[PDB]
Parts: C-alpha cells; structure tokens; sequence
DNA sequence: CGATGTATATATCTGACACGTGCCTGGAGACTAGGGAGTAATCCCCTTGGCGGTTAAAACGCGGGGGACAGCGCGTACGTGCGTTTAAGCGGTGCTAGAGCTGTCTACGACCAATTGAGCGGCCTC
DNA sequence: GAGGCCGCTCAATTGGTCGTAGACAGCTCTAGCACCGCTTAAACGCACGTACGCGCTGTCCCCCGCGTTTTAACCGCCAAGGGGATTACTCCCTAGTCTCCAGGCACGTGTCAGATATATACATCG
C-alpha cells in the first residue's frame, strides 16, 4: 500500500507545473492508478533487460533502453 | 611521411577518422565511401554549433557565465525547428517553459 | 577500460561560438547522448536507403537524402552545403 | 488579511514553471518501485540513478498529461479538470 | 417525408458496411498531380500509387473524424465543428 | 484548382463512415485544407525517395516507404 | 552421403528454416548466426500465422462465404485484442471499420 | 525470380480451413504480414547482442525479443512453441 | 494607502571546473587485390492522349423544425490560513554481496566444394 | 477468378576443416544495504467563505430532405512512343595488412563561480 506516498500536495505540485488552476478532488485517485500503469510497463522491460543480463542489480541503461523502446528517449544518463 | 589529420584537411573540428570507424563497425553495410564520414562529420559538427551558439545566448540573458541543462531546454524549445526534431526527447532538470492560457488570468 | 566521449570537441565548438562561456559536465552529458542519437538515426537510414536500390556501399549520397528526408526545413538547406563544402574542401586539397 | 481564491495558484504556478526541482519524495518514491518491481523478481538491488531515472520520467509524463488534460478543461468552458476531461485525453492520445 | 436524421443512420450504417472508395478518382487524381509539379515538372504516376495516395488519405480522414465526434460529445454538442477538429489534432501532436 | 474536385458529398460520405450524424457548413473548407497538408508531405518524400533513384516515374513502393517514414505502415500493394 | 531431408520436416513445421537462416546471415544484424534462432523464429512466425488465419476463416463462414478477402482479415485483427495491440498502427486496404456507432447519438 | 511465402501460407491455411481458399489480395496482405514482423523480432535480436558486448545471436536473443515485443499471452504460446521446435530438432 | 512578497545588493567560502603530466592504443601512411558500379545498346511494357455516349452524380431552390447558445438562479465543493505532529533528510559507522577483471581452453560457427530436387513461371479449365 | 499440372534450375544439403569467442573458475574492491541519533520541513487536520459548475427556459436560424436540371465521371476502344528493365564490358574504388608515432584518456592540483545568509527596496494586491 506504498502508493499512498504519493500524496495529494505532491500532486497539486505536478498539476501546477502544468499550468492547471483549480482541481476537482477525484483526480488524485485517478492519477495514482495511471502512474501506476506507467511504472509497471517500464520496470517490467528494465527487469527484462536485467534478466538477459543475468545480472541481479537493475541499472540506470536498462531503464534507459526500456524508455527508448517505448518511445520516450531521456537524455542525461547515458547514450 | 608527416602525418596529419584527416579532420584538419577537411577544415573539421569533428573526428572523421572515429565517424568512419564507427559507421564500419555498425553494421549498417558492406562497404563505406571516402566521402561519407566527411559529409556527416559536418552536418553533426553544424547542428551542435547552432544548440550551443542558443544555450549561450540563454545564458547571457539570465546573466550566468556557464551552461546547465535549463539553457539547453530554453535554446530549443524557443526554437520552432529544433523543437519539431527533438519533440520525443526529456532533458532531465530541463523544467518547462513559462505559459498560462490566457482564459486563466485575471479579468 | 577507456571509455570514449565527444567532450573535447563539444568543447572546442563552444570556445568558438562563445569564447567566455563554460559548460557543465551535465550539459556536457546531454550533448553528448544528442550526437548519437543524430548519428544513429542518419545511419539507420543512410542503411536503408542503401538497400532499397539493391546497392551495396553507403556513399555521400544516401547521407545527403537521409539528411534531407530527416531535418526540417531551413536546416536541411544549410546542412547540405555545410556538408557539400566540407567535401570539396577534403578532395580539392588531396 | 487574506487572499481571494486563485491568486496563490497563480502564484504557485509562475513559481514552479520557474523551478526545475522534483516535485515527489525521495524516499516514499523508492518503495513503490520496490513494491512493484518485487511482482517480476525477487531480490532485486537498484542503483540509485536507476530511481532517479524512474523518477524524472515519471514527473515528465504526468506534468505534459495534464497540460493535455486542461486543454479539454477550456474545451468544455470549465476552468476545473474533470477526470473525464483526463480520460478524454487518454483516448485521443490513444493509450486508453 | 423522412425524419431529419433518420437517414442519416442509415447512411452510417451502409457506409460502415461497405469498404468501396468515395472520393471520385479523376478529381483526385488531378490534385495528386497538381501538387507534386510543384515539386518536379514532367513526373509520371503509376496508376497504382495514385490508388496507395487514395486508401491512404481516406483512411486518415475517417480516423480524424472519430476523434472529432468524440470532441463533440465531449463539448455535449452533436454537431461537429471547427474547433472540434484543431482540438484532436492538437492533443495527437499534429 | 483541383482541391474544389473533393466536393462537399465526398466529404459528407467520410463524415458518415466516421459516425458523423450532423455537419456544421464550416468543415469543408477546413477538412480541404488538412487533406492538401497530408497530401503535401507524402508526396514531398515520395518523390525524394524518386529523385534518388534517378527515375521519372513515381513507383507505389516510393508511397508505401513514405507512408512508412512517417509510422503508418500499407499493407496490399507490397513490400 | 545421407539421403537430405529438410531441417523444417526435422523441427516438424512448413516454414521454409533455412531461408530464415540466409535471410538472418544476409541482413547484417549480427556477424554471427547460431544454429537454433532460425528454428526459434520460424515456430514463433508459424504460430502468429496460424492464429491470423483460423479467426479470418471463422469470420468468412460467419458470412457463409467460402473465400478469405481482406474486410475478413481487418475483422479478425480488430475483433482480437492481443492482435490489435500488435496490428495498432497498420491500416488494411480494402479492410474498411468495424461497426460502432456511440450509444448517445442512436434514438 | 520473386521469393514469397504464399505457398506455406496456403499450407497454414489448409491445416486450419482444408475446405477454405483464400483470394490474391488477402495473399499479399499475408507476405506483408510476415515481412513486417520478422525484420520487427530481428532488430531486437540485433540490439539486445551489442548491449551486452556479445557477437552473437542465439535462441536466448530471439526469446527475449519475442518476450519484449508480442502482448502476453501470445507470447506465453509462442515461447512455448520455440522451446517446443529446438528441443525437437536438437534431439532428433 | 497599507503591507506583504519578490528582487537586488553585499560578504563569505568551498568544491566543481580548468590546466598540466604520463603513456599507450588507436589513427595514419604505403601497398596489393578483385568485384562493385558506371557506361552503353536494345526491347517492348504501359503510360498518356484522344473520341463517342449515356446515365450516375453533383448543383440549385424551397420548406421547416431540430439544435446551438444565451441569460439566469443556486448550493456545494475547493482554496486559504493556522496549529499539531510525523517521518523525511542529513551525517555517520559497519560490512559483505556482487559487479568487473584476469587467465585458461574447448565447442561452436564460418567457409569450400559437389550433388539434386523444391519451388518458380506459365498454360489450361471449371 | 483460383487451382492442377508441366519443365526445369539454383538454392539448399552433407561433409571436413580451423580459428576464437565465450564458458568456467579465482580474485578484488566498490557501493548497496542495514542501523543510529537529531533537527525541523513538510504533511495532516479543521474551519469558513465565495466562485464555479450545473440545470433550466426561450428563440431563431441553418442543416436535412426532396424535386429538377445539367454536367463531366465513367466505360470502351484506338495510337504511339517514353521509359523501365535487362545484358554485356571493364576500371577504379574500398578492403585488408604492417609499421610507427602522437592524440586522447586517467590522475593530480588548486582557485574563483556559484551557493549561501543578511539587508532593504520597491512592486504588487486589496
């Protein structure tokens, strides 16, 4: 039940960057259960990078490559 | 018997002699050309003068003296090209640009 | 156990575009991970255009149509004749 | 002394598209990581750059997900987003 | 007389049902050749790819007004407009 | 002036196809001018994809590789 | 000398294996090629073959019809969830849309 | 002289539907069906190799592109399937 | 007109950046080999231009009622502020799991050659 | 319109060789994990006030449906020559090799650009 850290004022703090002015208070449920969705498609390819490996230790290229795959590139870690 | 870089001849800051290493070990064919590693070495060297040539103008304007990622995201999302080439791309401490819809402000 | 970096010569770029002007190593980082990208993208498809007409070896032109196909614009034109003048450059001083 | 509503949001606004820092924390973020990534192997070790990464990819998609989502607040003559308005979004983009 | 709308769903339904072109091919045709001489005097068009062009572009065109008529129904309007049609493509990135 | 050929029951029928029950007078002359900017850029690379070939005539291969350059792959006509 | 018999009737499947296996070592993927990837690759495209097919031939006699056309195949694909999240992005000629229409607008 | 799979793809059929034909058009789709996912399964392959500084591709590259690309439960059968056929020809 | 918030100016300092040293492995120069690509001529496919005609489809007017949208009322849900409290963040010590490297060596895949039948293009026909 | 049958040819098979890369075991030292104590930043909770979403009615016009005209899309047949596609000839370009030397990579040093804490000035909001 670690989701719940992901708590309300972090949240407005995100919807703030993005420009939003005044939230209605079901969003937040929502939007743990979307960032959910999201991490558990990245880890599942980051651990199966790892797998191939035969590595145990997850690294920030295998998170790298799983984001690269799924259309997301990230500069600043790696090439 | 002298030897002098391939990248002097070629009037190149870029390696030519890595680029054609690089395009031979990459599998992308058989055979490479004399030509290509010059051709490509120069539009890489071309487009990495125009992003920097911008994060420094970012920077003079917030008055700093030295470049960090925040000049790189305002150099190219000001820019209507770069941005249309890098559109799938995060920079990590990149931010955002400053913009509200105008709907939002005060009456 | 070296590793390879473009550092050097993202810095002598910028020491000539902006003499007074230092770079971070993060920035340093990000412009190295954007060369790469560049290039790998260029050189996929450099590779297929190669294949497409049944040819064997990658020449200046399959770099000059993947850069046309690939960069917007204004870019385009300028990249070309960076790329054209670099070359006569390289086969005129022989 | 006291404010009308929205003038601080507009004020939290400017001030965090001024910023580049993380908005979520360090460490409650590392154990959801924990937490899920323990559904495909057990007894993982992550570096530290690697939730860092997780991280900063998180915070880059929610924040352009509710530019999209305000877009379809104005859409609707609202000024409040609507979890409809989030769906909306979601299916346009074509992930829902 | 039928009933304003009535029709319509027919219409829907005998559109949905079949998978035959709409567009007529001579009309198209001169378009297609319109705009690529700005790009080359004296192309030819294989008979072909003008019909690739064709299933291609229709195909395009229906997916963008699926997405407008749920930008209508969004606004709570069954009309669809302008405004409907620039909003899909702004959120798919166009 | 070609783009009056695609004529307001053409785009009628596509609205229909589409579930369109009902059609503001407006969309024509705005649907006309996406189409020609779809157009515009496919065409733009097919004859890119001509030119380097040295050829003259446009081959249903130069549109079926456009249209994969921009990530819609045709599949019936090869390849 | 042994009297040939095929490495596809060796594994027990009808696609052809070693034309898998020149089509992997003529395509510069790797330099190296090893002997079960091309066993592996023609099973797995056997299977995805077969299951296109048996959902296209069901939608063909669902229309007593006794001939496969591709409005059969853009019914198969988009009527199977897994396949149209593997078919997402591809359009079909000839394979119109499935019949939808939303429950707001009908009377 | 043009390679195509139509004949396996007629084989497939025959296996499935003996009683069903299928038309040129829908052939076509097939072989471009086919053409699109093996070129998809093998630049996986091809990358998961350099990644880890390895010269080869092996039935353990094919696997794990398989696993990163086909949905779930396709691929839960067609890893099935690929253990099935080595272990079938290797022992034989 | 008051006061709250952000901006700018000054003093302090500490660690990230910029410069120099050692050295080794990667690029450069000179040479040889052979097959990929450039040049040229012919065939004959299929693209473009034309003529007739009929009958499907587009264009124009009329009628009318379904639908957009403007103004209004109202009540509850979200933003702002103060006080309590909880666990995030920092510096620190310990340590051992496992990532990264070294040296041995043998099982695998690339390569050459000779043999032959699986698949291609084409014609007939129900 | 797709399937059955024929002639035949070039892509696939079986066999032997050999060079090396990747499988195995031993070593080491990095950094990931676990625990302690303290400060205090941030979260959580409650109160309360008003701006926003929602539903309702009225109205006026602009899409849908129908009837007649009329136009140029479509079918079908005839001409003819531009170009794609193939074969043959041969030359010049890129791969592979050895020698050798200087460019770029770690490692160390040290100082000034930026982070910080305090002061106050003025811009903004009600």
């Amino acid at each position: 039940d670690n989701i719940q850290g992901i708590t309300k004022p972090a949240i407005r703090r995100l919807a703030r960057r993005g420009g939003v002015k005044r939230i209605s208070g079901l969003i937040y449920e929502e939007t743990r259960g979307v960032l959910k969705v999201f991490l558990e498609n990245v880890i599942r390819d980051a651990v199966t990078y790892t797998e191939h490996a035969k590595r145990k230790t997850v690294t920030a290229m295998d998170v790298v490559y799983a984001l690269k795959r799924q259309g997301r590139t990230l500069y600043g870690f790696g090439g | 018997a002298k030897a002098k870089s391939r990248s002097s001849r070629a009037g190149l800051q870029f390696p030519v002699g890595r680029v054609h290493r690089l395009l031979r070990k990459g599998h992308y064919a058989e055979r490479v050309g004399a030509g290509a590693p010059v051709y490509l070495a120069a539009v890489l060297e071309y487009l990495t003068a125009e992003i920097l040539e911008l994060a420094g103008n970012a920077a003079r304007d917030n008055k700093k003296t030295r470049i960090i990622p925040r000049h790189l995201q305002l150099a190219i999302r000001n820019d209507e090209e770069l941005n249309k080439l890098l559109g799938g791309v995060t920079i990590a401490q990149g931010g955002v640009l400053p913009n509200i819809q105008a709907v939002l402000l005060p009456k | 156990s070296r590793k390879e970096s473009y550092s050097i010569y993202v810095y002598k770029v910028l020491k000539q575009v902006h003499p007074d002007t230092g770079i971070s190593s993060k920035a340093m980082g990000i412009m190295n991970s954007f060369v790469n990208d560049i290039f790998e993208r260029i050189a996929g498809e450099a590779s297929r255009l190669a294949h497409y007409n049944k040819r064997s070896t990658i020449t200046s032109r399959e770099i000059q149509t993947a850069v046309r196909l690939l960069l917007p614009g204004e870019l385009a034109k300028h990249a070309v004749s960076e790329g054209t003048k670099a070359v006569t450059k390289y086969t005129s001083a022989k | 002394h006291r404010y009308r509503p929205g003038t601080v949001a507009l004020r939290e606004i400017r001030r965090y598209q001024k910023s580049t820092e993380l908005l979520i924390r360090k460490l409650p973020f590392q154990r959801l990581v924990r937490e899920i990534a323990q559904d495909f192997k057990t007894d993982l070790r992550f570096q530290s750059s690697a939730v860092m990464a997780l991280q900063e990819a998180c915070e880059a998609y929610l924040v352009g997900l509710f530019e999209d989502t305000n877009l379809c607040a104005i859409h609707a003559k609202r000024v409040t987003i609507m979890p409809k308005d989030i769906q909306l979004a979601r299916r346009i983009r074509g992930e829902r």
